[PDB]
């Protein structure tokens, strides 16, 4: 699942948590088996304008 | 004291039933003995313990 979120919203990806993003558009089940991969992309997605 | 054996058996059965019905009020290390007070005070990931 490829998606871009805020750096402060990384803690919401964990299952059984709270947050606006973790409860409205994306949510993981309580029996999720896998790994969460995330990295900084400031010099790739962000624009000066 | 002529019928002490039957009375003792009845008292033992009653005491066993009372202990079994009173063990529900114990906490056993939990936060409370009532499940409604636990399922309405914590989230769905910490109340499971």
């Amino acid at each position: 699942d490829s998606f871009v979120i805020r750096g402060d919203e990384v803690r919401q990806i964990a299952p059984g948590q709270t947050g606006k993003i973790a409860d409205y558009n994306y949510k993981l089940p309580d029996d999720f088996t896998g790994c969460v991969i995330a990295w900084n992309s400031n010099n790739l997605d962000s624009k000066v304008g | 004291s002529a019928l002490g054996k039957l009375q003792d058996v009845v008292n033992q059965n009653a005491q066993a039933l009372n202990t079994l019905v009173k063990q529900l009020s114990s906490n056993f290390g939990a936060i409370s003995s009532v499940l409604n007070d636990i399922l309405s005070r914590l989230d769905k990931v910490e109340a499971e313990v």
